């Protein structure tokens, strides 16, 4: 239905070991499509799915001097950044940014993202509105500064209405049939006993695309959410992601216990349980 | 496509 | 300066069947700073040409790769993925455990 684009940028100082490395990655919803790596042997933006690849010259020409010109700003950052704070020059130090655009199914621009950290702290994050900044601390503040006088969140403004919702809306199509292609989970219920009164069952999900998926157990048609064991969703490294939940059942009682599956690709939403 | 690059923090 | 330690998460692209080519995944996610150190163990032994995706992160600034190798389970062959981290104080191994 609705589609994401997004940047992520990590810049990371290693002192004594040469200058700060740079990594961009774009993804259109779960789906990785660029990269740029300035370790690289050549570095410049490289292609990282088959949709993207038909793209001309001049887009792998824009995109790699941009993130040439980001290598070179961006260790400028960490250099400023590291006096915001009175850092010394011995430590190693990140910046993380990530920018982009959601849609609705219409393609029309649902809201724009742009936000920074330094060292995993919130650092510097452009408002909803596209116009004003929310600064974290004092540091922030002259980034901020700096970022008005530059017209910062007009340009960002500007990207995030215009060649973001665009080149989306131009992917979607391009790798329609993958990006627009919702697969469903293939399911099922394991059962490990784990003494002679209680034993795990495991609600297993595997192979589906995109990654939002809901899973959970009830009990007499009860929510087990506090009592439910959940793992992170997992990359399966063919595109498709997986995930369980598990849930540990007086021994006899496992009919009380039904596993529930919502995704975007199963025509019907699944109830399963345990089949002996 | 990446936005033009913006101004160092 | 806050540091997060990694979850580590050993399984297979596919339901393993003994004699049938697979991939086998060792996924670290939650873990700040960015550097870290990810080996697949074959009966304790590095794999060579393992790869892995590219650095992104999650909503929470934490990081996350997927390291990945082709190989082919046996009932015999032992399979464990052994991770190093600013947070840890020694590597931490986490054994592929089938079922």
């Amino acid at each position: 239905g609705s589609h994401s684009m997004r940047y992520f940028y990590t810049a990371m100082s290693r002192p004594g070991r040469g200058e700060p490395r740079f990594i961009a990655v774009g993804y259109v919803d779960d789906t990785q499509f660029v990269r740029f790596d300035s370790d690289a042997a050549s570095p410049r933006m490289a292609p990282r799915a088959p949709w993207i690849e038909q793209e001309g010259p001049e887009y792998w020409d824009r995109n790699t001097q941009i993130s040439k010109t980001n290598t070179q700003t961006y260790r400028e950052s960490l250099r400023n950044l590291r006096g915001y704070y009175n850092q010394s020059e011995a430590g190693s130090h990140i910046i993380q940014r990530m920018y982009g655009c959601d849609v609705g199914p219409d393609g029309r621009l649902l809201r724009g993202y742009d936000q920074s950290a330094y060292d995993g702290k919130d650092y510097i994050a452009l408002n909803e509105d596209l116009s004003s900044w929310t600064a974290a601390d004092t540091a922030a503040q002259i980034t901020q500064r700096k970022w008005e006088a530059a017209r910062e969140a007009e340009q960002l403004r500007a990207y995030l209405e215009g060649l973001c919702v665009e080149w989306l809306r131009r992917y979607l199509e391009n790798g329609k049939e993958t990006l627009q292609r919702a697969d469903p989970p293939k399911t099922h219920v394991t059962h490990h006993p784990i003494s002679d009164h209680e034993a795990t069952l495991r609600c297993w999900a595997l192979g589906f695309y995109p990654a939002e998926i809901t899973l959970t157990w009830q009990r007499d048609g009860e929510d087990q959410t506090q009592d439910t064991e959940l793992v992170e969703t997992r990359p399966a490294g063919d595109r498709t992601f997986q995930k369980w939940a598990a849930v540990v059942v007086p021994s006899g009682e496992e009919q009380r216990y039904t596993c529930h599956v919502q995704h975007e690709g199963l025509p019907k939403p699944l109830t399963l349980r345990w089949e002996p | 496509t990446v936005a033009a690059s913006g101004h160092s923090y | 300066m806050i540091q997060r330690t990694p979850k580590i998460q050993v399984y297979s692209r596919h339901p393993a069947e003994n004699g049938k080519s697979n991939f086998l995944n060792c996924y670290v996610s939650g873990f700040h700073p960015s550097d870290i150190e990810v080996d697949l163990l074959k009966n304790g032994e590095r794999i060579e040409k393992v790869e892995h995706s590219d650095l992104s992160f999650s909503k929470d600034w934490s990081f996350y790769l997927l390291y990945y190798t082709e190989f082919t389970p046996t009932e015999k062959d032992e399979y464990a993925c052994r991770v190093n981290h600013v947070t840890l104080s020694q590597p931490k191994i986490v054994k592929w455990d089938r079922d």
